[PDB]
């Protein structure tokens, strides 16, 4: 049904089309490359107000309707996990690999050509980048040029002023979740929280798990040093159910009766704490007045308004179990650390819970500060941008010069090799060596440069002045040779920077019929 | 100006004071006098009552 | 130049918006000036000269336009009268700074010298005005007369003259104090008889009635005020009657009365004998059983009181409102005398309360009169005589009328520019041209010619005074002196200061924008 | 089928232009009320006749008008967090990032890289601000000389407000207040009493910390060794902040075992009180008669209705604390005070206390005729206060009006004198934005803007560093001879905050909208 | 014409002529040192200030005194 | 003076237009050689020029490019009287 | 770019003939910039004559004598020379003629 209304776009001119739907992302975020980016206002749709250059938050967040635009929104659930830094790089990587290919469209070669051809000069560029790869960490394991890596990657944003301290903090995540010998990093065992207030210099590295809850009573002990940590959903109380207790008295015969039937309850579920043997008492639900005084007594702290899934991220890092109820109390589920305090951010009534092992643990959190809310969402990103630079370092510690040095690098590579392709697929050879010249480019463009004449001078310097390649002076130093100024992007992440780009170059060029009922 | 109405002042208002009050006084100048001429006064119902006396009419 | 921004149009905006008020008013300035008529949404049509009503029926929506609207509301309260004067001169102010803006002076170089003016011209009315005493009873009754000649009621104007002069003399100490409150001298009006029949009450009058206590006469009244609805248990929550048998149905009517009579009870012990409730229409301020219960107390039972009327008792027997029983204490009580109810013939039921003996100097006009049209004409009559004394106690001087200080003030500013620099010489020059349209405004509502009767007065201010002006009843120049047309000088002097705030503030708005 | 349906895409040649319109449009609408001179504006709402109302200060005009605009939307909100901290100079950061972006948009048609206008606006700003650091004078001592200073940033704070025409009154009180103040710039040690009746010029001052509430009905007039201990609990009746709970009435007798009930429940809230052997009793609730009665017999000063500004400002002036809960004793620290006198100051019942420790708060006691006058002065010492308690941490002070802004024009000059070429005409667009602020301040006053604010050019080029304008007579003379200065912490923050602002519109390229809900 | 303010220069010479001295000041058009034009030698004749006062004011009677053009 | 300064404002930028034309039409950045020679000119340095072979800044006395001092001196006394003329029109007669 | 500059002094509220009178201050100050930056040669011809095709070389600038500009240049250099006259130019004659390159041109 339906054939009415329905748009339908067939012919050489939806190959076209199909162009001007990518030709547009491209256009908007060949600006906002490299550290010199441009940044792009962000309306909500309810009226906040958050401005950022970074390549995921404008893929996710541009409400496109063309399919072909739906398309460039898929590339990055997939690129954020393995590269992490060149999001803007892959987006101009397809719009100037199409942009090419629109001039050899009208030449008539069919698009199975041009997207076998795209495939065919992707080796060439991959295999150049091998030959070109400087190792770091071979048959040895080193953290000293490990942060100064990763400095480099930090401080593109805002967060420079402080990008030394940040470093080292997310060298010491990976290596206590993950180790270099396995080279499993897991994304999902690090945390990153925060709260407004301080500066960029307090962020401290808490080996365990830190929830934003306080302690029962404010008399309580603010020190656990014993391994023994009960995690329940119902506080040692008399019971109460999960939304209104709502308890009938009807005169002071039955006061006085609750009040001993009670008071028994106050007894028992607290010296039950006793008998297995834990400390902490980290309940979903909160205490009474009477049961608080009980516990500062016994000398037996306790978690009050534990929510949802703050209580299943604790029993995870410490090693504990979600335990229903008191009679179900065994000595296995009680969970371990090795030191728990709360941590008050001056005149602030937070007060989080900072639960300690002291040891090398396998769930470490990170908590950063910062004058602003938007800062610390910016400051998370930033150091999740960290977190896969050394993931790619654990991987493989071969690198490659970025910066623009590997591009140019590669597409002299690929147009030497261009002359021994004797068929149809020699144009999208040197297409492809026209388009990897694009992003070196837009680098000098964003520079406030001249685009042509900063690229054809490293032309001159990466053939007659040496083979070792030069980078281009993106952030107004004195030279080139970006090597010296500690520029260097990872070889996974350049290798799967290409590989990507000609994936969606493929998908596009192939797709030649769009088909949208409307409404009837 | 932002008012609740249309304003007229000057002459203007003179002029249209003294034809809507002498308009009057044409329904009441023939029957003036014994020999005065009848005068239909047409109700909103669709009867007619014949008057001469000019107290009835006004 | 270029002129590619105009934020000077908003202000040619405000200038002509503002001019269109004062020029649609300008002819029914004067007693020979011409009427205006006016129509209602509905269809009503009402003959009505006065610009206090006619601004009120204007209804503007311009917010430039409406300043003219509250400048005629404050010439009421501070001085009574001068109420449409004060628009004309307004009104010719910004006329002349449109020639002003033109010429590319800036508005705010304009307001400080319009201010020079305002300081220079409240010193050329002071000298040139007749100082007179208010202890002197000839001079305030002679004065109100020959204002309220010219008024609608003047067959009355002998009659009403020394009724607000007396008035004020119990109220206001003469010649030693300056404050005077219109507020304190309320004026009680009921059908029935004339205005000859007339009673200055020292104490308070009311048009309430006593109904149905019937004790109507106390001695020793401790009269208190009590906003709080005495009358049965109302809750505003939900709330149920449970019913058993015939006997609690009478028990209920029995609760209603324990609960009105425990709340009499509490009465009883500050000593108050005269009870006043709030006029309440949403609930019952008084039920039919708390009518018997202070009945049986002899308290006097008065409600249906205006928030108005409340403001009259406070300042002449010294009770204070309470908001419930619970804060009923003894501090709050007046002091009374005597209440009666005194229905006379032409009266009517009122209440006649003497024997103040209270911090607090408050009179009441009783007058008295056959139709409805008898009686608001006299409280009109009496509240522009009113006006006149409160005039004259603020400024003891006087001065003519016709517009003759209006001239004298375009001389003395001409002569005044002659000595000033820089940019106020021009803008008390114009001062002086906006201050002759008040002579030419009575010159054209006259009958004579605008321009050759201001022209020939002028040169009989520069070799006489300020006796030469407008005479309306004679229709001509003469002496405003010796026809015995004297106006206070709080009228104009307080009708300088006023334009002059408000032509200052016009000119200082720039830019109108819309918020939400 | 790109952006649709509630969809739209600002261009780079859209997004450039809809960011300098409307930044310009709002630094046009309060560039008039810049300066002692400036103009007034009329605020009304859409709809409704009685908002009404005109006002000339600049943080009061942008907080009540409607911002579409996502690009001036982050210029609005950057004037209010200037007047929380700060309070003075929300009409300088506007029109000041409002000129820098107009002058912008002329490199832009020049053909320059936003990118590098945004490398020479920071060599710029530290150059300006290095002019701040050696024209700032500061006093350690000669405090006849600081009372003088502190004189003249207190009537330039009052300036183009209600009270600048009796300011030379209130410029008496606000400095006096700071003088006995001597230490922290915290400004819960003063208060700010409204009372009805008087003038502007008929203000008093208290320096024991007058309260503007009264207390009681039969309250002790004079009580020694006042123990303070303030509490927020419900006193006056039941049912306290307890919606939807009903006592059944059946008869008359039902009321009075509400009020039985009432008289018991409350003998034992008193009981918890006199327990922690006090004096004196401050709650937030009112107090019914009837424990007003036992802390009269007890010798204990009941004082109700406190609010978040009684409870907050009285546990420091006092050494006490909030103590909501008084349900166990000797777990809470208690205030100290000597004499408690009461003053009718305006024919109502004011708390006068005398020898508290930390003896410095005082208390600026405004009075006006209505609420709307009393409500604008409350604002109008507001501001000035907090700008006055600034020079206490920071005693250095700048010759203003125009002095201190040549003078960054002048430093910004000598710094294109010695740098790169594509840096250069950048920074000599900051120096161009920095001459117009003396401009809209003589241009709102009338004066000729292009032989006051051109002759300043000349004059601080050679030397003479004190010269500015005099609105007073419309003629360039000495600052520092007149008195007219400002303080160096608020130039300061001007500077930086209408320059970050500026490079957030500048690295703006592009606007996204999604679809409104 | 002098590249001055227009209202500001005259209001002020016309002050001058009044105050502090009676014999009357030039308006300095050349950007001279000061006013009183007699120490900058600017001297113009009286018939030819005479008749210019006279000839202007002649020729506004001549056009007042049209009042219809008929082509 | 005050007047004065924003008239000379515009005589100092009509004569930077003039090496900016010809850097603009040799193709090279004009925004980038003229506003180095404003800098270069500033503080000391008064021999710098424009290379229009080499395309960057040079020395003129090791180059070999100089002018002719009294043409120099008729164009700049022409082009301000020239300048003269326009500038004092108000109204066109024809 | 003299009245493009002027053109924006009228919008800014400038009368024009202010605007002549800092122009002809600035006149004397640019004469005098170019009076310390005129160099003369009272000695040391043979410099001076280095000058004199730097002259040459200037005026025929951007012409179609480009491709043998650095023959013209001593032709032009020889005339004047050899002349020491006055400005007029009656003196030196031009010939129009066919054949050849501009390399081959006789003095
Ligand atoms: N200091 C530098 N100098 C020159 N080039 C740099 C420098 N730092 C980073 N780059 C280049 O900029 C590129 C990254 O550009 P950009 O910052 O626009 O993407 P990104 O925002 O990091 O990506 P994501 O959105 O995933 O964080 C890298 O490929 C790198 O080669
Ligand atoms: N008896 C009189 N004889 C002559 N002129 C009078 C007389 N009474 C009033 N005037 C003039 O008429 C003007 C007021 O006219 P009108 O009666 O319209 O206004 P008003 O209500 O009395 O005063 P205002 O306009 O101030 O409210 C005054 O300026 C005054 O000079
Ligand atoms: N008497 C004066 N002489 C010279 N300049 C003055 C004078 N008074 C104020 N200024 C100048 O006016 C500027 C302040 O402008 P304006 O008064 O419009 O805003 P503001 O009232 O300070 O802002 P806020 O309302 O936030 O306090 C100061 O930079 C100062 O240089």
């Amino acid at each position: 049904k339906d054939q009415d209304r329905k748009s339908r776009l067939m012919g050489l001119e939806a190959l076209k089309s199909h162009i001007m739907a990518a030709k547009a992302v491209a256009n908007t975020m060949r600006t906002s490359l490299g550290p010199n980016g441009l940044d792009k206002m962000m309306v909500d749709k309810d009226g906040d107000v958050t401005v950022t250059n970074d390549g995921a938050t404008i893929l996710s967040m541009m409400d496109v309707d063309h399919q072909i635009a739906k398309l460039m929104v898929e590339l990055s659930k997939s690129q954020d996990d393995e590269i992490g830094d060149g999001t803007t790089g892959v987006v101009v990587l397809a719009g100037a690999l199409l942009e090419e290919a629109e001039q050899l469209l009208d030449r008539g070669i069919h698009p199975i050509r041009i997207a076998d051809g795209y495939e065919q000069a992707a080796r060439v560029a991959i295999e150049h980048l091998d030959k070109i790869s400087d190792s770091v960490l071979v048959d040895i394991k080193d953290t000293e040029p490990l942060i100064q890596t990763a400095k480099t990657t930090l401080g593109s944003k805002v967060v420079n002023s402080c990008h030394r301290q940040m470093a080292e903090i997310a060298v010491n995540a990976v290596l206590t979740v993950a180790d270099m010998e396995r080279r499993d990093v897991d994304f999902e065992l690090i945390k990153v929280e925060g709260k407004v207030g301080g500066r960029l210099e307090d962020t401290k590295l808490i080996k365990g798990v830190i929830v934003d809850k306080d302690f029962s009573h404010p008399q309580m002990p603010k020190k656990v040093e014993d391994a023994k940590i009960a995690i329940l959903t119902c506080p040692f109380e008399p019971p109460k159910p999960k939304t209104k207790h709502k308890l009938d008295v009807t005169s002071v015969e039955d006061y006085k009766a609750l009040q001993k039937y009670e008071k028994e309850k106050f007894e028992e579920m607290i010296q039950q704490i006793k008998e297995t043997g834990a400390n902490l008492a980290i309940c979903q639900w909160g205490f009474d007045d009477e049961a608080n005084h009980l516990l500062l007594q016994n000398n037996l702290p306790a978690v009050r308004w534990v929510g949802g899934p703050e209580i299943e991220l604790i029993a995870i890092a410490t090693g504990g179990r979600i335990v229903p109820r008191f009679s179900e109390l065994t000595a296995e589920k009680l969970g371990f650390a090795g030191l728990v305090q709360e941590i008050s951010f001056g005149t602030t009534k937070d007060k989080m819970l900072v639960i300690e092992q002291c040891k090398n643990s396998r769930a470490v959190t990170i908590f950063i500060r910062g004058g602003n809310k938007m800062i610390i969402e910016e400051a998370k990103r930033s150091l999740h941008d960290a977190l896969c630079v050394i993931r790619n370092l654990i991987r493989d510690n071969r690198v490659v010069y970025g910066g623009g040095a590997a591009e140019i690098s590669c597409a002299l590579a690929v147009s030497q090799e261009a002359d021994k392709c004797p068929t149809l697929e020699q144009y999208a050879m040197r297409a492809f060596a026209d388009a990897l010249e694009v992003i070196p480019m837009a680098l000098s463009e964003n520079s406030g440069m001249n685009p042509i004449q900063t690229m054809t001078e490293v032309r001159a310097r990466q053939v007659k002045e040496m083979n070792p390649a030069l980078g281009i002076d993106c952030l107004h130093k004195g030279t080139n040779d970006m090597k010296q100024q500690h520029v260097i992007e990872t070889l996974i992440g350049k290798k799967q920077q290409i590989s990507l780009a000609t994936q969606m170059v493929r998908m596009i060029l192939k797709i030649d019929d769009i088909r949208k009922p409307g409404e009837s | 100006l932002s008012v609740f109405g249309d304003r007229s002042t000057g002459e203007t208002i003179r002029s249209q004071n003294v034809m809507a009050a002498a308009s009057i006084a044409n329904i009441v100048k023939s029957s003036l006098g014994p020999v005065g001429l009848d005068k239909m006064l047409v109700d909103d119902i669709g009867d007619v009552t014949i008057t001469n006396d000019g107290a009835t009419i006004l | 130049y270029q002129d590619r921004d105009k934020p000077a149009q908003i202000r040619f905006s405000n200038i002509s918006a503002a001019k269109a008020v004062a020029d649609a008013i300008r002819t029914s300035l004067g007693p020979k000036g011409m009427d205006k008529m006016i129509q209602d949404g509905k269809g009503d049509v009402t003959i009505t000269n006065d610009g206090a009503t006619i601004l009120k029926q204007m209804q503007v929506l311009h917010p430039a336009a409406r300043m003219l609207v509250e400048l005629s509301k404050a010439q009421d309260i501070e001085a009574g009268d001068g109420t449409t004067s004060v628009v004309i001169i307004a009104g010719s102010l910004l006329d002349s700074c449109t020639k002003l803006l033109q010429k590319g002076i800036h508005p705010t170089i304009i307001s400080e010298s319009f201010q020079k003016a305002l300081e220079k011209g409240i010193e050329i009315l002071t000298d040139m005005s007749r100082p007179v005493e208010l202890s002197d009873r000839e001079t305030l009754l002679n004065s109100a007369t020959t204002s309220l000649n010219s008024k609608v009621v003047s067959q009355y104007s002998s009659l009403l003259s020394p009724m607000s002069v007396n008035a004020v003399m119990k109220v206001i100490d003469p010649a030693t104090a300056t404050s005077v409150d219109l507020r304190d001298i309320k004026i009680v009006k009921k059908l029935g008889g004339t205005i000859d029949d007339c009673e200055l009450v020292e104490g308070l009058v009311l048009t309430q009635k006593v109904s149905n206590s019937g004790i109507t006469r106390v001695e020793k009244a401790k009269i208190g005020l009590i906003q709080f609805c005495l009358s049965a248990p109302k809750t505003d929550m939900d709330n149920q009657i449970v019913v058993s048998d015939y006997a609690q149905m009478d028990r209920v009517l029995r609760e209603e009365r324990a609960y009105i009579l425990n709340l009499v009870k509490q009465i009883k012990k500050t000593g108050c004998n005269v009870l006043l409730i709030q006029k309440s229409i949403l609930r019952d301020a008084l039920s039919d059983l708390a009518l018997h219960f202070l009945n049986k107390m002899k308290i006097m039972v008065i409600k249906d009181i205006e928030r108005e009327d409340i403001e009259f008792i406070c300042k002449t027997i010294g009770t204070k409102p309470v908001a419930h029983i619970d804060q009923f204490t003894a501090d709050m009580l007046g002091s009374a005398e005597l209440a009666e109810e005194v229905n006379l013939n032409g009266s009517g039921k009122l209440l006649k309360i003497t024997g103040c003996a209270s911090p607090g100097k408050t009179v009441t006009i009783v007058v008295r009169g056959s139709n409805k049209l008898v009686i608001e004409e006299a409280e009109r009559s009496i509240h522009d005589a009113l006006c006149v004394i409160r005039c004259l106690v603020k400024k003891r001087a006087l001065i003519a009328g016709g517009g003759a200080p209006e001239i004298e003030l375009a001389l003395r500013l001409t002569e005044y520019s002659r000595t000033l620099s820089g940019m106020e010489s021009y803008c008390v020059r114009a001062f002086a041209d906006a201050m002759e349209v008040i002579p030419s405004t009575l010159a054209e509502n006259a009958g004579l010619n605008p321009i050759s009767t201001v022209t020939e007065l002028r040169n009989r201010h520069a070799q006489g005074e300020k006796t030469a002006g407008i005479n309306v009843r004679k229709g001509g120049i003469s002496n405003i002196l010796e026809e015995l047309v004297v106006q206070p000088l709080l009228v104009s002097v307080s009708a300088l200061t006023l334009a002059t705030e408000t032509v200052r503030s016009i000119l200082k708005i720039d830019d109108v924008v819309n918020t939400r | 089928n790109i952006f649709k349906a509630g969809a739209d895409e600002e261009r780079a040649e859209t997004a450039r232009l809809t960011s300098f319109i409307g930044a310009i449009a709002i630094g046009d609408l309060v560039k008039s009320t810049l300066g002692p001179k400036g103009m007034d504006k009329i605020l009304l709402s859409s709809g409704r006749d009685a908002s009404l109302m005109v006002t000339n200060d600049g943080a009061t005009i942008l907080k009540n008008i409607g911002v579409d605009n996502p690009a001036a939307k982050v210029l609005v909100d950057m004037s209010r967090v200037q007047d929380d901290e700060v309070g003075d100079g929300t009409t300088s950061v506007t029109v000041l990032a409002a000129e820098l972006l107009r002058e912008a948009e002329s490199l832009i048609a020049k053909k320059i890289h936003p990118q590098t206008i945004i490398a020479g606006w920071r060599e710029a700003t530290k150059a300006a601000r290095e002019a701040l650091l050696s024209s700032a004078v500061d006093h350690g001592s000669d405090e006849v000389k600081f009372r003088q200073d502190l004189m003249n940033i207190a009537g330039t704070t009052l300036s183009s407000k209600l009270l600048t025409h009796h300011k030379d009154h209130f410029t008496k009180l606000a400095v006096e207040a700071v003088l006995r103040l001597k230490g922290s710039g915290n400004l819960e040690a003063i208060h700010i009493i409204k009372k009805l009746g008087g003038s502007l010029a008929d203000s008093y001052l208290d320096e024991g910390f007058l309260l503007d509430k009264k207390i009681g009905v039969n309250q002790p007039k004079r009580i020694e060794n006042a123990k303070i201990l303030i509490a927020n609990t419900g006193m006056d009746t039941d049912k306290i902040k307890i919606f939807g709970s009903r006592v059944r009435v059946d008869s008359t007798a039902k009321v009075a075992e509400i009020e039985h009930a009432e008289k018991e429940k409350m003998k034992e809230k008193v009981e918890r009180i006199l327990k922690h052997g006090i004096n004196c009793f401050i709650n937030r609730q009112l107090i019914y008669n009837y424990p007003e009665q036992l802390f009269g017999a007890a010798g204990v000063m009941a004082i109700e209705h406190a609010d978040f500004a009684g409870v907050e400002r009285l546990a420091l002036v006092t050494g006490g604390e909030i103590a909501s809960t008084f349900d166990h004793p000797e777990l809470v620290k208690l205030g100290s005070c000597k004499l408690i006198e009461e003053v009718m100051i305006g024919e109502d019942k004011l708390i006068h206390f005398s020898g508290v420790a930390l003896g410095e708060a005082c208390t600026i006691v405004l009075r006006g005729a209505t609420q709307q006058i009393l409500d604008e002065a409350e604002r109008s010492l507001h501001d000035a206060l907090c700008v006055l308690a600034q020079t206490v941490k920071d005693s250095r002070t700048v010759y203003g009006g125009g002095c201190s802004e040549m003078l960054m024009a002048h430093a910004v000059t000598q710094l294109a004198n010695r740098t790169p070429g594509k840096e250069a005409v950048a920074m000599e667009s900051y120096a161009k934005a920095l001459r117009m602020l003396p401009t809209i301040i003589a241009d709102n006053a009338g004066y000729d803007s292009a032989d006051l604010v051109a002759q300043l050019r000349a004059a601080h080029s050679e030397g003479n560093t004190t010269a500015g304008l005099d609105m007073r007579e419309g003629t360039i003379g000495d600052m520092a001879i007149l008195g007219i200065t400002e303080s160096f912490q608020v130039k300061r923050q001007v500077l930086l905050s209408a320059a970050e602002a500026a490079e957030v519109i500048l690295r703006v390229d592009n606007i996204i909208k999604a679809a409104p809900r």
